[PDB]
């Protein structure tokens, strides 16, 4: 997992002894994450052609 | 900053500045806002009117091909005067570059 | 009537918009034309408040207990 | 790992794991939960009424890891096919007998793979 | 006339003389993390969590109760305050239990909704967490003292505008309480409107104490109709 | 060297002289 | 510095221990000159005390001459007073139960003068509960001058005489920090105000009053009546005067100890007279202060003289003029932990900076004492330490980081070979 | 520990004596009137001293002498240290360990008093009277690890002392309100006498 822990969850041993690991936990279930404004595109191969999001 | 953080180069991020400099300053009809995205890609704002020449332009000429259309999409947005936004987006097959057109519009 | 489930018609029911300004507020009630009711903006006094005012020698602001 | 049928485990000596802290139904991506909480008599806060589709559920696996009492569990057992829409909804009282038809199946399982979440 | 041209972030705003830095940098649009102050009460200095780096200065003051004097160069987004909100909050979140499976403010709460914008990343304590015991003061107020950031709001209360002065401050150091030494119970009007006011689940409804996450209510404005002044 | 005797030390010549007090008022 | 000397003398400002500490008939140094000092004005006194530059003795810089002339607004509507501390609250002082041991007349001969410079009305000195016998000879050394007609309400000669009103509290805190004093002479908790309001001078008790120490103001008669060319006698242009000091620790005599600015400690603690520990071939691990100091191994102090910025020079310097040793038998890490151990039983409770710091750090700090396993959570208490610093608003903030920031420093093998000895013996 | 009241005595009662209440008078002259308003420092520590031990009928009754409300006086109580609430016996002993009292040898003025004593270490006696605390910064960590009581303060300890302070008080002697042993004045030993005289011409006020 990405280690900054404000877009991974925690590991289960981990949210069950200390107390800042909760709170990134069940915050990151009840609404997700902040991500800032802008549009952006991308493309990959898919295995017939692209896959592209906007 | 550290690990898991995002290198980013100067390199597309002056090139891509330098480029699109003078699609402003070649055609100063329609082109109204240029503004340069941080992933390095380019947006460019085109008066309604300037929806087929400026494609032309692109269309074929030595500098800029754009010969591929990947994707034409449509956003809606209230509050704006002007609802819709129109967004064509195209591919610079020999020099591996991006620039989307976004030209606003209305509904009647 | 077979779990408890607070079904329902009424298919608007889920819309909220984000207008910027009272401005484009109204604005869209006509073009698409149904009526309307306008609430205020409120926002609050401006105000006064000093610490150091809660220790007095004949004001009556004295605070304890602190 | 394998995903399939609703359980809900017990503790030893019963007390019905669940807590009703209402997060296995806010990530279900398809709504399927239905939870209505109450304080119990006791003082402890439990469930009354506890609601699985077997049809909406698109069996993610984000009930099974979004609780943190560690109770609602994809057991490990696809039989299934009965023949009227009116049945597929589960209440609590038919998760519990579902989930303790076997507990030597599903603890099994999950002591093998808790070491990796 | 009569005003202090102050500098927010590089930035001019005109304050009146006798403000704080507070008031004045939530003139132009900013919200420093506050606890130990609400509008409508007194302040107090007793939490530490509005720390501005004030510029052309080697130390670090607190924006919730001080003057602002000729116009300064008020620093938000520094490199010394965010090592410090940083670090204030992570020594309240130490002393603390593991809820938020049960406890009822699980939709509001301000060790949380700062814990993810503002404050640290993960744990380092790492066996702990001293546990004081609840009690009762009335049949309207669930009252769960373990909780008890102790950012004397409750109390402030009391002494203000609801006049029965009934709660204190028990005790030194980190062994302190907050409720009634005595087991009287604290029952006026106006009395319910605490929980509102307690910052974190210590002070909780009774009535409708565990029935539902506010995530998923339905919020209409509406009046109510018991009284004179509506 | 004793506990208690204190009212030779509090009232005994400081309750005759206090001096005065006018002391001000603050009534508040 | 001049001739390296801080001599002791007999001319000095105290008057004597062993002649008679009882009430007397004010012999020869008490009230010499008596209504002549304050038959002048007060700029006759405001900045006389220039001539000194008296830095004060409470703990801190911002000399004594300052702040009674400047920082002192004249005149509203409203009266002034003066606060004279006396309580004791940095470990092993000794400074004070020794001026009120035996020299109780020359702090009234102060009071009524210093007052003077303020124009305040009345005089609350502050004595800790816990010393009661020398308290109890205190106000009957009132009785002995005040009532006899020398002091109060006009005497003698000027329309200017007040009382001093003597209280004591019980246990408390406000030793360490004044605007708790304050707080704590009214009836509240005294759980501190903010030291910048507004500060003490400006918001006070009703109206603003003063906060000095005992030889701030027990050294005023006679700074004022000897003055010179005097007055700056030891040390460098910085500090000057005499200071008195004490011997705690390790010693053949712990004894009071009087001196001037910048002797070095080699000559000055092994004088007055025994060093009975190792002099030198021993650590003879010495800390400079009470409690606002860490520790200093044999190393350049023992050259390093005793002005402000001679341990200004090194990492920690310090106005409460008490010594203590430890050079052999005892441990080192053993004798500092139950000084961070006080913190936890003096401190208010008001910031969660110094509340719920400490308390992570006497948790940790009697895990490091017994030696156990890994290491590197050294730098992890040394960045608590380095996080206490303008977060709190009184001193015990910045006087709970101090004596672990340089235990930290200076001393490597520390616990390096005792958490060794426990990873050893687990293994 | 703890800090509440499970109901013992709500109505002890503890009233003063008659020669106390005109003590009463004294201290309210003392600070001026309006913000007098709490004199609860000496007040309530003059209930302490008429009982011993003072339960919570009498943190009551002094908010009825002062118009106070009464959790102003139930706060205060429980900050400062000297004050008592639970019982306490006839001779309550202080026993000043510190950092510096550590390096004085506390450790044989340590334990050996139990061994002494016969009693749990930090604890009362089991019978009256003998209650034993510890507590630290009172004045001189120059002398030894010194033992002060309830009216005076024993300098100079040593476990010949914990083999007569503890002895001499359970017949009920004074063992030495002092400095039992050494300098009986408190001198620099090697610097004590420094020529005694007057203090070399008074009068340089001449300026
Ligand atoms: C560690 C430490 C201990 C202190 N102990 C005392 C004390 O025991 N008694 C006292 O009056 N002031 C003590 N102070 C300082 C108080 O703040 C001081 O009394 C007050 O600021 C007045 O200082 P002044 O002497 O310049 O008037 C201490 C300060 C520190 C940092
Ligand atoms: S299993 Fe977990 S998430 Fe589901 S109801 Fe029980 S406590 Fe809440
Ligand atoms: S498997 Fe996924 S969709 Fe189905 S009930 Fe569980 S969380 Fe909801
Ligand atoms: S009830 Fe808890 S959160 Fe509210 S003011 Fe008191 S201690 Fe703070
Ligand atoms: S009060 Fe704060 S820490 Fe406690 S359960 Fe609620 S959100 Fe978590
Ligand atoms: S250092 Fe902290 S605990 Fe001590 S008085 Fe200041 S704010 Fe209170
Ligand atoms: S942050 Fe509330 S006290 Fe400064
Ligand atoms: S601290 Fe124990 S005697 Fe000074």
């Amino acid at each position: 997992k990405v280690d900054d822990a404000k877009v991974s969850p925690p590991k289960r041993a981990e949210m069950k002894t200390s107390m800042e690991s909760l709170i990134h936990h069940f915050k990151l279930y009840t609404e997700g994450y902040q991500v800032p404004p802008g549009a952006t595109y991308t493309a990959i191969e898919a295995p017939k052609g692209e896959f592209g999001v906007y | 900053t550290r690990p898991t953080v995002r290198p980013r180069n100067d390199v597309a991020h002056k090139q891509l500045s330098a480029f699109g400099e003078y699609v402003a300053e070649i055609l100063p009809k329609y082109v109204q806002q240029v503004q340069v995205s941080c992933f390095n890609e380019l947006e460019i704002c085109i008066h309604p009117d300037g929806v087929i020449p400026v494609l032309t332009f692109l269309r074929d000429h030595s500098n800029a091909q754009f010969k591929s259309l990947a994707d034409l999409t449509a956003v809606d947005i209230p509050t704006r005067q002007n609802r819709f936004e129109i967004v064509y987006n195209l591919l610079s097959l020999r020099f591996n570059s991006r620039i989307r057109v976004k030209t606003y519009t209305d509904e009647l | 009537p077979l779990m408890g489930w607070a079904s329902t018609a009424d298919p608007l029911s889920n819309l909220v918009l984000t207008f910027s300004t009272k401005e484009d507020a109204v604005a869209f009630a006509e073009k698409n034309g149904w009526s309307y009711d306008v609430e205020e903006r409120k926002v609050p006094k401006p105000k006064s408040k000093s610490y150091g005012a809660n220790f007095s020698w004949n004001k009556r602001t004295r605070v304890s207990t602190k | 790992r394998f995903r399939g049928e609703h359980a809900l485990r017990r503790y030893p000596s019963g007390e019905e794991r669940c807590i009703a802290c209402k997060l296995c139904e806010a990530v279900c991506p398809a709504q399927a939960i239905t939870i209505e909480a109450e304080p119990r008599a006791d003082g402890s806060r439990r469930t009354t009424r506890y609601d699985i589709d077997m049809t909406k559920c698109i069996y993610c696996g984000f009930c099974q890891e979004a609780c943190p009492v560690d109770a609602i569990v994809e057991g490990p057992n696809f039989e299934f096919s009965t023949e009227t829409h009116e049945e597929l909804l589960y209440n609590k009282e038919k998760l519990l007998n579902n989930g303790d038809k076997w507990e030597a199946e599903i603890a099994a399982n999950i002591q093998a793979d808790y070491l990796y979440r | 006339s009569n005003l202090i041209e102050v500098f927010v972030d590089g930035q001019s705003v005109m304050v009146e003389p006798g403000t704080t830095v507070l008031q004045a940098c939530e003139k132009v649009g900013m919200q420093i993390p506050r606890f130990c102050y609400h509008e409508r009460l007194s302040v107090a200095g007793n939490c530490r969590m509005c720390l501005v780096e004030i510029e052309k200065a080697p130390k670090v003051v607190a924006a919730c109760a001080m003057p602002v004097m000729k116009g300064w160069n008020i620093l938000t987004n520094s490199e010394k305050t965010k090592k410090a909100r940083e670090g204030v909050m992570e020594f309240l979140l130490a002393n603390h239990p593991l809820d938020c499976p049960i406890c009822d403010q699980g939709g509001e709460c301000d060790l949380q909704d700062q814990s993810m914008m503002f404050g640290s990343d993960r744990s380092r304590f790492l066996e702990g967490k001293r546990a004081v015991e609840d009690k009762n003061i009335g049949p309207l107020v669930k009252t769960i003292m373990t909780r008890c950031i102790q950012c004397t709001r409750c109390i402030r209360f009391a002494s203000e505008i609801a006049g029965v002065d009934d709660l204190g401050t028990t005790g030194r150091g980190n062994d302190m309480q907050v409720g009634t030494y005595i087991e009287k119970m604290f029952m006026s009007e106006l009395s319910g409107n605490i929980i509102d006011i307690c910052p974190v689940g210590a002070l909780t409804s009774k009535p409708y104490a565990f029935t539902a996450r506010p995530w998923e209510t339905r919020k209409t404005e509406s009046i109510d109709v018991m009284d004179a002044v509506g | 060297y004793s506990t208690y005797t204190f009212l030779d030390l509090n009232l005994d010549l400081s309750k005759f002289r206090m001096p005065q007090p006018s002391s001000g008022r603050e009534s508040p | 510095f001049g001739s390296l000397k801080d001599e002791d003398r007999i001319f000095t400002n105290l008057y004597g221990r062993h002649d008679w500490r009882l009430k007397g008939a004010q012999s020869r140094g008490d009230w010499y000159k008596t209504k002549e000092i304050l038959l002048k004005g007060p700029d006759w006194i405001l900045g006389e005390v220039k001539t000194s530059g008296l830095r004060g003795r409470g703990g801190a810089g911002f000399p004594t001459g300052l702040k009674w002339s400047f920082m002192n607004k004249p005149s509203d509507g409203r009266p002034k007073y003066l606060v004279v501390n006396a309580d004791e609250g940095e470990p092993g002082t000794c400074k004070d139960r020794e001026i009120i041991r035996h020299d109780p007349h020359k702090l009234v001969e102060g009071c009524l003068v210093g007052g003077r410079a303020m124009g305040a009305r009345a005089a609350y000195i502050y004595i800790r509960g816990e010393f009661y016998n020398e308290a109890s000879n205190l106000q009957v050394a009132i009785r002995e001058a005040y009532e006899a007609g020398l002091i109060g309400k006009n005497a003698c000669g000027s329309g200017y005489d007040f009382d001093v009103f003597v209280v004591r509290g019980a246990g408390a805190y406000i030793c360490g920090e004044e605007t708790a004093l304050i707080e704590s002479i009214e009836g509240k908790q005294g759980k501190p105000r903010l030291k910048p309001p507004f500060p003490a001078d400006v918001g006070v008790f009703g109206c603003p009053t003063t906060v000095a120490n005992v030889e701030t103001v027990a050294v005023s008669p006679t700074i004022c009546r000897r003055g010179g060319a005097w007055f700056a006698s030891f040390g460098r242009e910085r500090n000057s005067g005499t200071k008195l000091f004490n011997i705690s620790g390790h010693v053949n005599n712990p004894c009071t100890v009087e001196e001037e600015m910048s002797v070095p400690l080699k000559e000055l603690i092994e004088k007055h007279a025994g060093g009975v520990t190792g002099g030198w071939d021993n650590l003879l691990a010495v800390i400079p202060g009470g409690s606002s100091t860490p520790l200093i191994p044999k190393s350049v102090c023992e050259t390093v003289l005793m002005d402000f910025d001679a341990l200004i020079q090194a990492q920690t310097g310090l106005g409460t003029a008490a010594v203590i040793v430890m050079d052999r038998s005892t441990d080192i890490v053993k004798a500092i932990a139950r000084l961070i151990e006080f913190y936890k039983h003096e401190s208010c409770g008001q910031c969660t900076p110094c509340r719920e710091g400490v308390d992570w750090m006497n948790k940790v700090m009697a895990r490091f004492v017994r030696g156990d396993a890994r290491p590197a959570e050294i730098d992890s208490l040394w960045e608590i330490s380095k996080q206490i610093e303008g977060h709190t608003i009184c001193a015990l903030g910045d006087g709970a980081a101090w004596p672990v920031q340089g235990l930290i420093r200076h001393f490597r093998p520390e616990l390096e070979e005792r958490m060794q000895q426990f990873a050893q013996q687990h293994q | 520990v703890h800090r509440d009241t499970p109901e013992n005595n709500p109505e002890t009662p503890f009233d003063f004596t008659p020669e106390n209440y005109k003590r009463i008078e004294a201290i309210v002259k003392n600070y001026p009137e309006g913000h007098k308003a709490a004199a609860v420092l000496p007040v309530l520590d003059l209930a302490q001293r008429q009982n011993g031990w003072l339960p919570i009928s009498a943190m009551n009754k002094v908010a009825e002498i002062l118009q106070v409300p009464p959790m102003r006086v139930y706060e205060v109580a429980t900050f400062y240290t000297m004050y008592n609430r639970k019982p306490v016996g006839k001779y309550h002993i202080q026993v000043c360990t510190t950092t510096p009292c550590m390096l004085r040898n506390s450790d044989s003025i340590l334990e050996a008093i139990q061994k002494k004593l016969g009693i749990k270490v930090g604890e009362t006696t089991p019978d009256k009277l003998f209650t034993l605390i510890e507590v630290e910064c009172l004045g001189a960590c120059v002398n030894a690890p010194m033992v002060q009581i309830n009216d005076n303060y024993y300098e100079d300890l040593t476990p010949k002392d914990i083999e007569e302070i503890i002895d001499e008080l359970k017949a009920g002697k004074i063992p030495k309100p002092g400095p039992r042993s050494g300098r009986f004045s408190c001198e620099p030993a090697g610097g004590l006498t420094s020529l005694t005289e007057p203090p070399k011409g008074p009068g340089f006020g001449v300026q």
